[PDB]
């Protein structure tokens, strides 16, 4: 049928396997994903206990690509470990900064995402599965709502799948404008139709989830990975980039570069290949001043031969590359990033309420030079003391990338302190 | 207050489909918020009843989130990004042309009550920044022309 209007992202792939149908901006439908041999790593992952299905997600070094880069295997061995019923939940909440790489999957092989559902929900013996997709991806929604009802008319969903005694069904619940609804326990909160809450951690959704069952919280590109896993084997899957951060990965690419979009790429990619070799370098061959990933890191001109995996010293995070170059004004970029975490505090933790705030409120003060000695004192020491007694990432983080830009960028913030 | 049959039925449809009534609280005001191009708030004591939850939780759930509007209504919302992608590419811009063709503002509403920009953050549409939705149609803004040709299929 006819969708809303989405941007054509430019979508390119070295490896092929999750940008095969999506390096395309359109939606490929069942009979394409079958015609690529789709739903085959499910049919092969249903002639398999789910403890094997386990072990195999566990041996890829398949690692959270939601941002944190948790190991999957071990997230869904802790679940299974707790009494059921079990809930698993796919994270489409995608709403960083930059971030835009979860929706070209959703929007453009929504088969791909639904067969890694399927084989993750058999996995840790999940009859319900749930997709919470952010509200503004209103296209994204009503293209899995579709593909869903393919999956159930070829026998991929619904009970007894395909003869194995399986049981599933994939509810789609949308987001409402709320950033923290993608934090995994305000996510719950929100499919069970409260406001977007985090709750203390621990409990693990794994342990205490929807319903206050144990409940998996995958992202997107994480589940993405799981028909590749089964198909190939972990063995083959961990020939794919580094062997301790194996697989592909996408990297949403943005700002002040020639080719701007979603590049599929291996972890041992450095970020100046993934800007220069891929990207294509920057507009007008300007010097690059500074990447931000996402709303979280802010790596210099000095940093850019870091590997794009999970390691203490690589890029990390979502993968995300916010590209500035050298005539971009660093403390009007973290005055965007301030905003950011203004707008999206749910205020359950004081420090994050009022911190998130000042830290914006003081910032908008010294970028338009009204600021006081004692405005310029306060923001220093705000930006300092969000996280104090926080229960989520955003309290945790909300003053980590500006604190890098002041660190990184000292002889910048002076020309507005004077 | 009541809901039109049409629109009470797409409610029902969306409170039937999860397994827990409350589950579809979200669903239900995206379709009122389509239907009545705002959330009235006579709508929520129905909507509270029919969700079988106290109006306080319907109301603080409408509060929270950003995409529901008690106070304007309007036929399309022109979302406009000013987070740090857009803002860098040409946020500005946009919202230069947003206002020599309709002649408003962030927040306002033309007089006709048929267009409202609304600033939100990141639509996660960076690479095609700066980016804009008109209600669920999401494009990258080129030039005043070509924004004035995209508004001139919105009737
Ligand atoms: N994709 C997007 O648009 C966005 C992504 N993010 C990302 O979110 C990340 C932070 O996420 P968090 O959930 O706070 O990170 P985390 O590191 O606390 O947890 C990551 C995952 O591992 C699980 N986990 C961690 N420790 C565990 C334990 N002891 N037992 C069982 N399970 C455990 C958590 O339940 C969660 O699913 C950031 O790094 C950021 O990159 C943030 C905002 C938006
Ligand atoms: C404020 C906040 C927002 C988040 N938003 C998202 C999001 O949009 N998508 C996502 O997958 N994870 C998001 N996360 C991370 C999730 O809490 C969680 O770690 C992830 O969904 C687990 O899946 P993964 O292990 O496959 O990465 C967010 C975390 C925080 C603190
Ligand atoms: S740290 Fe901030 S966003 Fe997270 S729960 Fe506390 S107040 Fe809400
Ligand atoms: S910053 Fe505007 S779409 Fe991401
Ligand atoms: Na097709
Ligand atoms: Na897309």
């Amino acid at each position: 049928r006819s969708y809303p209007a989405i941007p054509r992202i430019y979508a390119e792939t070295t490896l092929n396997m999750l940008l095969k149908r999506a390096k395309k901006p359109r939606v490929h439908s069942i009979d394409e994903y079958l015609k690529d041999g789709g739903y085959q790593a499910l049919e092969k992952a249903l002639n398999m206990s789910p403890e094997e299905i386990i072990d195999w997600v566990d041996k890829s070094t398949l690692r959270g690509r939601g941002g944190a880069g948790f190991p999957t295997g071990k997230k869904w061995k802790f679940a299974v470990q707790n009494p059921g019923p079990r809930y698993f939940i796919c994270n489409a909440d995608e709403s960083e900064p930059g971030t835009f790489k979860d929706r070209i999957i959703i929007e453009r092989d929504p088969h791909l995402l639904i067969e890694g559902i399927i084989i993750s929900s058999y996995a840790i013996g999940a009859n319900e599965a749930y997709i919470y997709i952010r509200g503004e991806y209103p296209a994204g929604y009503y293209i899995l709502r579709d593909a869903i009802e393919e999956a159930k008319k070829k026998g991929f969903l619904g009970k007894n799948i395909l003869g194995s005694g399986f049981d599933l069904e994939i509810y789609v619940a949308r987001g409402a404008g709320a950033y923290i609804c993608g934090e995994e326990t305000a996510l719950i909160e929100s499919l069970e139709g409260k406001r977007g809450h985090p709750r203390l951690k621990p409990p693990y959704p794994v342990q205490k989830g929807l319903w206050g069952k144990p409940t998996v919280v995958n992202n997107v590109e994480t589940i993405a990975n799981v028909p590749f896993i089964i198909s190939m084997g972990w063995e083959e899957y961990r020939y794919i980039g580094p062997s301790d951060y194996a697989g592909p990965k996408l990297f949403p690419v943005s700002g002040k570069v020639k080719k701007p979009g979603v590049y599929e790429l291996p972890m041992n990619t450095t970020l100046r290949e993934v800007i220069f070799k891929y990207a294509g370098g920057t507009l007008g061959n300007k010097k690059v001043k500074a990447v931000f990933s996402g709303a979280l890191d802010c790596f210099s001109s000095e940093e850019l031969d870091i590997p794009m995996d999970y390691s203490p010293l690589g890029f990390g995070g979502t993968g995300t590359v916010i590209v500035l170059t050298e005539e971009d004004d660093i403390v009007e970029a973290a005055l965007k990033i301030a905003e950011f975490y203004e707008h999206e505090t749910c205020g359950q933790c004081t420090p994050c309420r009022v911190g998130c705030y000042e830290q914006a409120n003081l910032l908008e003060k010294i970028y338009k030079g009204e600021a006081t000695e004692q405005d310029w004192e306060g923001f220093d020491f705000v930006n300092r003391n969000i996280q104090p007694t926080s229960i989520c990432g955003l309290g945790a983080v909300a003053g980590r990338l500006i604190r890098q830009t002041l660190e990184k960028f000292p002889e910048e913030w002076e020309k507005y302190r004077k | 207050f009541e809901f039109p049959e049409e629109l009470k039925t797409k409610l029902q449809e969306h409170i039937n489909y999860f397994p827990k009534k409350r589950q579809a609280i979200l669903l239900c005001l995206h379709e009122i918020q389509n239907y009545y191009g705002y959330i009235p708030p006579e709508s929520l004591k129905p909507l509270a009843d029919m969700l079988e939850l106290p109006l306080n939780h319907v109301e603080g759930v409408v509060a929270f989130y950003d995409m529901f509007d008690r106070e304007d209504k309007a036929k399309y919302r022109i979302r406009v990004c000013v987070s740090i992608v857009c803002h860098l590419m040409g946020t500005n811009k946009l919202l230069k042309a947003l206002e020599n063709i309709l002649g408003i503002k962030p927040g306002e509403v033309t007089p006709d009550g048929k267009f409202k920009i609304v600033p939100v953050q990141c639509l996660g549409a960076c690479s095609e920044a700066p980016v804009f939705m008109v209600n669920d149609d999401e494009y990258k803004f080129e030039s005043e022309v070509q924004l004035n040709e995209i508004l001139s299929r919105y009737t």
